[PDB]
RNA sequence: CAAAGUCUUUGGGUUCCGGGGGGAGUAUGGUUGCAAAGCUGAAACUUAAAGGAAUUGACGGAAGGGCACCACCAGGAGUGGA
RNA sequence: CCUACGCCGGCAGGCGCGGGUAACCCGUUGAACCCCAUUCGUGAUGGGGAUCGGGGAUUGCAAUUAUUCCCCAUGAACGAGGAAUUCCCAGUAAGUGCGGGUCAUAAGCUUGCGUUGAUUAAGUCCCUGCCCUUUGCACCGCGUCGCUACUACCGA
């Protein structure tokens, strides 16, 4: 566990969070071609306390929020947000039905997805778990962008790996890289 | 919890996967939250709805005011539309209970979130 | 249960950054039973540790 | 390599057979065979190399060591928030 | 030009009066935090003082785009900061002030000094780097049509 009713509050009112968060999830709406110049329903990965969620609502999207925090989701629940949020761990899988979401979006979170102190399966096997039933989830030529912060290259390959043996293409966009400090990595996908 | 999520869920546990849809819902409490009409969306949801779970999902929620398979058109029926949007964005599950038939396994929705830990 | 314990020695810093001394253990229930394990932090010969159990040992080869 | 020697200091007898590499053992014809295929066997054109022995230095996605808080760990102060 | 001392200025500053071309005179270089009492009492409040409106005094040819300093009034954001990241082994870091330096005034810049004084470990190659040693694009299962023109076949 990471997050208190503190520490999430603290984070969702911090001025400085909002900008940079909202920044990065409309890059990531930019890099979604699938939903970006079309309505779409989206699934948020990661939603925490709904500062991206919100930015989906404002280009007209309908969407369905996961995160494991529940601190963050309590925090969310004041800010008047249209989405549905639902208490999760997405490396356990994604719990819909195959082709329910136009597209997936996530900001800040899968870099959680190499952590093994939650689960006791490998963070290897919760890696493909989600990888696999995201494909699944997700309608046929459906997209994935996921801002994330890689410890190191091993972890960014093995995140790739994992996406590509799920059966997703694309790749990486690498915003900012001579800077980083500054830098931000989007991992931009699409389905089969 | 909108209604129209209930068709876009399903039990994780992994051997009732992919057989696990749809949860049979009950609901202690819900809400009518407004929400801006969308007609264009009503109708590019149907091709995404599973709409044999959408009729079940209504019926364990109590409402029989659904039409027996999907819909389609212009967009210029409001009658059938506003009773959709009605339904599947407006009405909220606040509390209520998620249960599985095949492993047996009964999830809470709590203001206003649905979990699927077990 | 609780197991508290003699320290015989610290053989090497096991780990990725010399971050876990290792120790021999003999029991303070006067058994014989000296099984070497791992500690986190500074351990000087001839101190006593508090092992939680004795079955979970430290890897031998 | 004891013959792959006695070969420009080039001749003991004698059979088959190779003339850059592809096109090609393809065509086409003859011939054998029940058949698959075997034997004999082109050319048009294309290309400046294909090949045979031996012989050395950079990259390792190769491995071992060794050092450093302009590395990590344990932590402090933080910056990045206004 | 460094100042002491005295006088006049509610506060910045003037006026008179020496030492000092320098361990001497400023200098015993009389500091800040710290401490002991007072008030406040957990909220945008007396925290934070930004952002400005009136003045006042110096520096100088020249202060208007506020030079600087002072005196009222104004009182915003900020509730311990996300991804990521810098520096850190004992009088160290960190709190905290004093002098040099471009120099007319100009000082959150830079360059030392002292005062208060910690945590943690005294290990390692995983991450970051750095130094040595040894070692050495053959191939297989991207296609559809259209009208016109041209080359080479078969040919009633």
């Amino acid at each position: 566990l990471f997050y208190d009713e503190t520490e999430a509050r603290k984070y969702v009112r911090n001025s400085r969070m909002i900008d940079i968060q909202t920044r990065m999830a409309g890059r990531a709406l930019e890099l979604l071609y699938l939903p970006e110049n079309k309505p779409c329903y989206l699934l948020d990965i990661g939603c925490g306390t709904g500062l991206s969620g919100s930015y989906l609502s404002d280009e007209g999207h309908y969407w369905v929020g996961l995160d494991i925090s529940p601190a963050m989701l309590d925090e969310a629940v004041d800010r008047e947000i249209e989405g549905d949020l639902l208490l999760g761990d997405m490396g356990q899988g994604i719990p819909f039905k195959p082709g329910t979401f136009d597209g997936c979006i996530s900001i800040s979170a899968v870099q959680w997805l190499c952590n093994a102190n939650k689960k006791s399966e490998n963070p290897a096997k919760r890696l493909y778990c989600f990888f696999a039933s995201l494909f699944s989830v997700l309608v046929r030529g459906s997209r994935a962008v996921l801002q994330l912060y890689p410890e190191n290259s091993e972890q960014l390959e093995l995140i790739t790996t994992q996406a590509t043996k799920a059966g997703f293409s694309g790749g990486m966009v690498v915003d900012y890289p001579n800077s980083a400090k500054a830098k931000k990595f989007y991992l931009c996908l699409f389905s089969g | 919890m909108k209604l129209l999520t209930h068709n876009l869920l399903s039990s994780h546990v992994r051997g009732v996967g992919s057989r696990g849809f749809p949860l049979r819902l009950q609901a202690t409490e819900v809400r009518i939250c407004p929400v801006e009409f969308n007609p264009n969306f009503v109708a590019r949801m149907i091709p995404k709805v599973e709409w044999s779970a959408f009729l079940e999902a209504a019926d364990n929620l109590r409402l029989i005011q659904v039409p027996k398979g999907p819909v389609e058109g212009y967009e210029e029926n409001e009658e059938f539309l506003r009773t959709m949007h009605h339904l599947l964005l407006e009405v909220e599950v606040i509390e209520g209970t998620l249960q599985c038939p095949e492993s047996g396994r009964m999830f809470p929705i709590s203001r206003g979130i649905p979990n699927m830990l077990l | 249960p609780i197991k508290l314990a003699r320290v015989t020695k610290v053989l090497g810093r096991t780990g990725s950054q010399g971050q876990c001394t290792q120790v021999r253990v003999e029991f303070m229930d006067d058994t014989s039973r000296s099984i070497i394990r791992n500690v986190k932090g500074p351990v000087r010969e001839g101190d006593v540790l508090t092992l939680l159990e004795s079955e979970r040992e430290a890897r031998r080869l």
